[PDB]
């Protein structure tokens, strides 16, 4: 069974920072690209960022680019996302999802999300 | 587009095998070996169809290579990648071909293997 | 990426959910996928590469594409199907990124 478990959610003040992370199991971590997607309460899904298996190819949504940093530890099967200078607008449930395309060397642009974690809520307010 | 290869074991003999995973193509003073870079610079590369010899102000990749994709659908080996330089307006480097297949998941930097070769 | 706010129909009927984008999103890229989200749960992948279906997904779900509009068609509508269906695609505008549609609520 393929699983992703998000941790590190909680409540923070605006202007602060928070590290999220999720552990992977049931598959070879180093063979897949993993994406973060967020869902604001009552809203739809918004893609946040992605990190390739080699960590050489990293993409961010323009809305978070320059503030968020994504990194992965293949040895520990663990993915982390560091959110700096966050705002009320960033309140959302964050999920980490496994890219179903195991062959990013063929169609890098082709993205699907085969497995999703439970997700963790990040609230920015005081 | 240039890409740096990763997932390689560290340890004149040059090897490019995958059991330990190697792909030796350092800069020195199954038709895996395709060509050489010398240096304006000289490029001698045998691609899937023609032998190409050019001298240009090449901007070579830090880790240049060619790649052949294996299509299980028709059992066909086809050359799909040419990542030697980004531009072409005493030392040399050997150009090796990579193999990519359904057995090599990952991205452009790690989703590869190599056929037995040495030099 | 534009989707209907909501769709509905009697049980047993076939419902089509449209997803309209542009040439840089839907027209020139057959990378459209669909996800089913139940309330309080993470979304599941139902369709990918426009029409392909993951194992474990019932054969009542099929995708299609024409022009700049992608569609998800659900045959034999079940009560179980009530969910928010999101359309996802790759957009090549400016810096490469991926987007979702508004999400269609199926009742
Ligand atoms: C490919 O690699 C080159 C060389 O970078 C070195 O080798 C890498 C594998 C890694 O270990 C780096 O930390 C090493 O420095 C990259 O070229 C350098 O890129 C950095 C920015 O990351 C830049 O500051 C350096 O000045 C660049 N070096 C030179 C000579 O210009 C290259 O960006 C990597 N990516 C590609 C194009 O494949
Ligand atoms: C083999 O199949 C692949 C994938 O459909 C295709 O791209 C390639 O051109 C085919 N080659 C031959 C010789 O049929």
């Amino acid at each position: 069974e393929v699983q992703l478990v998000e941790s590190g959610g909680g409540l923070v003040n605006p202007g602060g920072s928070l590290r999220l992370s999720c552990a992977a199991s049931g598959f070879t971590f180093s063979d897949y690209t993993i994406h973060w997607v967020r869902q604001a309460p009552g809203k739809g899904l918004e893609w946040v960022s992605s990190i390739s298996s080699s960590s050489n190819y990293i993409y961010y949504a323009d809305s978070v680019k320059g503030r968020f940093t994504i990194s992965r530890d293949n040895a520990k099967n663990s993915l982390s996302l560091q959110m700096n200078s966050l705002r009320a607008e960033d309140t959302a449930v964050y999920y980490c999802a496994r890219d179903g395309n195991a062959y990013k060397w063929l169609l890098a642009e082709n993205v699907r999300f085969d497995y999703w974690g439970q997700g963790t809520l990040v609230t920015v307010s005081s | 587009q240039c890409v740096n290869l990763t997932t390689r074991t560290q340890l004149t003999w040059f090897h490019a095998i995958h059991v330990t995973k190697r792909f030796d193509n350092p800069v020195l003073p199954s038709n895996i070996i395709r060509g050489w870079i010398f240096g304006q610079s000289l490029l001698i590369v045998n691609n899937a169809t023609n032998v190409v010899i050019k001298v240009c102000e090449f901007q070579f990749c830090n880790d240049p290579f060619l790649g052949v994709y294996y299509h299980k659908n028709n059992k066909s080996w086809m050359e799909s990648e040419f990542r030697v330089y980004s531009s072409a307006n005493t030392r040399f480097q050997t150009l090796l071909a990579l193999h990519r297949s359904y057995l090599t998941p990952g991205d452009s930097s790690s989703g590869w293997t190599a056929g037995a070769a040495a030099y | 990426v534009t989707q209907p706010a909501s769709v509905s129909g009697s049980p047993g009927q076939s419902i089509t959910i449209s997803c309209t984008g542009t040439s840089s999103d839907v027209g020139g890229y057959n990378y459209v996928s669909w996800y089913q989200q139940h309330p309080g749960k993470a979304p599941k992948l139902m369709i990918y590469d426009v029409s392909d279906r993951p194992s474990g997904v019932s054969n009542r779900f099929s995708g299609s594409k024409s022009g700049n509009t992608a569609s998800l068609t659900i045959s034999g509508l079940q009560a179980e199907d009530e969910a928010d269906y999101y359309c996802s695609s790759y957009t090549s505008s400016s810096t490469p990124n991926w987007v979702f549609g508004g999400g269609t609520k199926l009742t």
